[PDB]
């Protein structure tokens, strides 16, 4: 009687033991193939209880995660160089940067937060412009936990989503919290058509998600821009 | 003033724990650590040792004692801009001589 | 569009070695090579207290309690022998080239403005004025800071050693050259071609620069003090160290660049004071003060700027200023 | 049908050791063997304040007030001694062969592909133009970083060590072969066959490379640089740490490695500037640069996947890029940063 929560799974020893006189599994708790943990809990658990006994470890890993992959921030200044007027999170660079340290030459500038800065002279319209084209989704840090080859836009590399990295946006353990209803609702499909998406092996009436489908999910949940 | 009597209380547990007041390897702060964290008096600090080692060394312990305390509350360039970093300001002299003035009184 | 780079670092050139400190006899000069070398030793120093303690105190009994304490310290000293009277100061000073040449910078296009800013520069004058003025520093005994002062005769020999032979020797009085003015001399202006020389690119420049100085029979020598941990006891020298390559006294090789490097005529508050060191914000640490505050537009980096970006080359003495500030090196960045 | 293995490992040819550095008088370079190491010392700085401020700095009441209490600081160097003008640096290096095969591979059909890829590369010509680009950069002693510049004269010596004792010896002025560009000489080209020998598994190659500055007396050298870790240190700690291999000044093993290999000049942005060192996006940490940016297709990721996978063959310099970047070895593959 194995645990989904997401991406993870929590299963038992297949044989317990008896600890204090009581009986007690080892519960194991797995990201995908890499194991994260174990522990010894008794009988009688409720999987609740086993939820809850590695929620604690789940929250670690999501704030690890959140804060690892997080996507760059750019600042707007003015010409002394302190005194942020603007901060923006892009998923990408603006390309025209190159190291900077801003005068009074140019009123506004856009250099990156990291330390060794960038930077851009701009006039507060095509700062308008650079921060529409190339803004993070408030979720992009699921993008860090991807292959990168499902979430590349040239469609002659692309390979679909495998129901493992399906959980990690999708399910009500996911890294969105957007249940397989929801998500349904979002690409304008039934429930049972996209349970047919979630079932992991070729043989159980599974087909895989298509280009455009995935990709405007990961638009409509938040995960990747996809201009 | 908080901190300031958590780290008398610290010195009293040093004071609940020096049976033998000899000093060690590593124990090279023990100048001003070792003076403010002095024991009973030994045969080796002696009358001879009424400035080595039953040397009343208040300065030295409210000197590592500031740092400590402006290491763990580093003041920022425009924070005394208002009355609350003057406050603070004056508030931890204050301290740091509440607590000279109570190590010296009880140095000896 | 152009702007300054947010990484830019410089290396230094004029390279001096560590200073090193030997004895002996005035006119045994030309025969100073066994000099033998000045040791660095210990002693005690047992003092009433004369520091300005908070005045107005109306216990004087505290005060003489202070006073039966004889606070004793161990100090590091460094004298010359009874039966010698001249300090002999020998060093290797090697001038490179390339001075416009960043070492690490993160815009090509500023390293290109840059680079072809100095080759300006170096078009309309070479650096026979910088290079002038540091024969000056060499040939007067400034690298010698308080071994100078109160010396009856220094005498500089500095060896230009093309192959491993002496190529060419100048001889100087560095009581006649003054740290004063920037005056003119033929084997001085050689020098300077010299030296000017090496920093164009078009040669390898290294020389040996030997100082005596006459001070006196057992009088005592000033070497680098260095720094002194406070975590031990009174001794140990407790309140003084010299510095000293192996068994000789010495000076830091950054305190006989300093003084080489001390050119700088051209700070706006004034000119009657003399030179000081080549500096962004060119400040000396006896004084506790700034000249090329940056309020004032005469900073080394306002100045750079301005000269680089807007193409607004400044007056000559401030582009003098700017090249030394090249040839000193540093981190410059945000 | 054949896509690029997920793991994929190449171990390293071309092993230096640390460099260890010795001083002595020059024209003893011949009895140099107990010519003393360069030891590391300390010793005390005091800096002025010379680096950029802010807008809310540069009052003249805080500039001032911050020159009124300085900075202290220790630092490690390395000096000759004042009696000894030669800067003596030692090493050895082993070209080892087997370029092609990787220590760890995912596909065995993209394996023996790659191999028979290296395979048609060592048959069209064999390793001569990167082992005398290799010779090259042994024989200019551009393992000397700091060391070099500015130096009367440089001369390196390199003894093929076939068993114990000498097999043969190679003396090659460095400052008369440039570190721009690459020439023909004979005893540098016999150099490059013994070292193409190895690269192609026909033999065992074991050097050792021994460099002769003539710096000057008592000057400073320059030893690798050390990573300092303090959390919260007392103010004047050490600011500088230099390495050292038993109290004697040492250049590490991966920058000699790193100069060994500054053989690539075919990128496409220019080649006024000189030789760079073989990375995938080819890229100088002191520009901050990267040359052989993948938006242009010749970095080496995209040039050996149209080599291997679509049997998209480059320019032949291009080949030999892919095949020194194989020689250095390294992580490639789902890995990904």
């Amino acid at each position: 009687n194995a645990i989904h929560i997401g991406p993870f799974s929590i299963t038992p020893a297949a044989r317990g033991l008896h600890y204090g006189g009581l009986p007690h599994h080892q519960w194991t708790l797995y990201y995908g193939p890499r194991e994260m943990a174990i522990k010894t809990l008794p009988d009688s658990y409720t999987s609740s209880e086993v939820r809850d006994e590695f929620s604690d470890i789940i929250a670690e890993f999501v704030i690890d995660a959140r804060h690892r992959y997080a996507p760059d921030v750019l600042e707007l200044v003015n010409s002394d160089g302190d005194a942020v007027l603007a901060r923006v999170a892009v998923s990408r660079l603006p390309e025209a940067l190159s190291g900077c340290i801003p005068d009074d030459r140019f009123p506004y500038w856009l250099l990156t937060a990291s330390r060794p800065r960038l930077g851009l002279p701009v006039t507060l319209n095509e700062y308008t412009a650079l921060a529409v084209e190339l803004s993070a989704p408030p979720l992009a840090w699921i993008t860090g936990l991807l292959p990168g080859e499902v979430l590349t836009h040239d469609a002659e590399e692309w390979r679909p989503p495998t129901s493992w990295e399906l959980r990690h946006v999708v399910g009500e353990g996911s890294f969105t919290g957007v249940s397989g209803a929801a998500a349904a609702a979002l690409l304008g499909m039934s429930a049972t058509n996209f349970r047919k998406y979630t079932a992991g092996d070729s043989a159980a009436n599974r087909q895989k998600i298509s280009f455009a489908a995935w990709h405007y999910l990961l638009d409509r949940l938040g995960v990747k821009r996809a201009s | 003033g908080q901190i300031c009597d958590e780290a008398l209380q610290y010195a009293a547990r040093l004071r609940e724990l020096e049976p033998g007041w000899s000093a060690t390897p590593g124990c090279q702060l023990h100048d001003a650590e070792q003076l403010w964290l002095d024991p009973l008096r030994a045969q080796t600090d002696e009358t001879f040792l009424q400035r080595r080692l039953r040397g009343d060394w208040p300065a030295e312990v409210g000197n590592r004692f500031a740092n400590w305390l402006n290491r763990a509350v580093s003041s920022d360039s425009q924070i005394l801009g208002s009355p609350e970093a003057a406050q603070w300001s004056q508030e931890l002299s204050k301290e740091l001589t509440m607590f000279k003035e109570i190590l010296e009184d009880e140095r000896d | 569009i152009l702007s300054t780079a947010s990484v830019l670092a410089f290396e230094r050139k004029l390279d001096p070695s560590d200073a090193l400190m030997s004895a002996g006899a005035w006119a045994q000069r030309d025969a100073s090579q066994e000099w033998p070398a000045v040791t660095v030793r210990e002693k005690s120093v047992r003092g009433t207290i004369s520091n300005r303690l908070k005045t107005k105190d109306r216990d004087p009994a505290k005060l003489d309690a202070s006073i039966q304490s004889p606070n004793l310290q161990t100090v590091d000293v460094a004298n010359l022998p009874s039966d010698a009277d001249t300090l002999k100061v020998r060093f290797t000073l090697r001038v490179l080239g390339g001075a416009g040449t960043p070492s690490a910078c993160n815009d090509a296009a500023y390293r290109d403005k840059l680079l072809q800013t100095v080759a300006t520069y170096v078009n309309e004058q070479g650096f026979a004025e910088l290079a002038r003025r540091y024969a000056h520093n060499l040939a007067n005994a400034r690298f010698l800071w308080r071994n100078r002062v109160g010396a009856e005769a220094v005498e500089v020999r500095i060896n230009h050693i093309r192959q491993g032979e002496v190529a060419r020797t100048w001889r100087f009085d560095a009581l006649a050259i003054g740290l004063r003015d920037f005056k003119a001399d033929a084997e001085l202006d050689a020098l300077a071609e010299l030296i000017a020389s090496g920093l164009s690119g078009s040669g390898h420049v290294l020389l040996e620069v030997v100082a005596f100085a006459r001070i006196g029979d057992g009088q005592e020598v000033f070497p680098s003090q260095e720094l002194i941990l406070d975590k031990g006891d009174k001794k140990g020298q407790k309140s003084k160290t010299l510095y000293s390559v192996r068994d000789a006294a010495a000076i830091h090789s950054q305190k006989i660049g300093n003084a080489l490097r001390t050119i700088d005529t051209w700070y706006p508050d004034e000119d009657g004071l003399g030179p000081i060191a080549v500096e962004p914000y060119g400040s000396v640490t006896s004084q506790g003060k700034a000249y090329r505050q940056p309020k004032q537009k005469l900073d080394f980096y306002t100045l750079l700027d301005n000269w680089v970006l807007r193409d607004e080359a400044p007056a000559v003495e401030q582009q003098h200023y700017v090249i030394a500030n090249l040839i000193r090196g540093g981190v410059f960045g945000e």
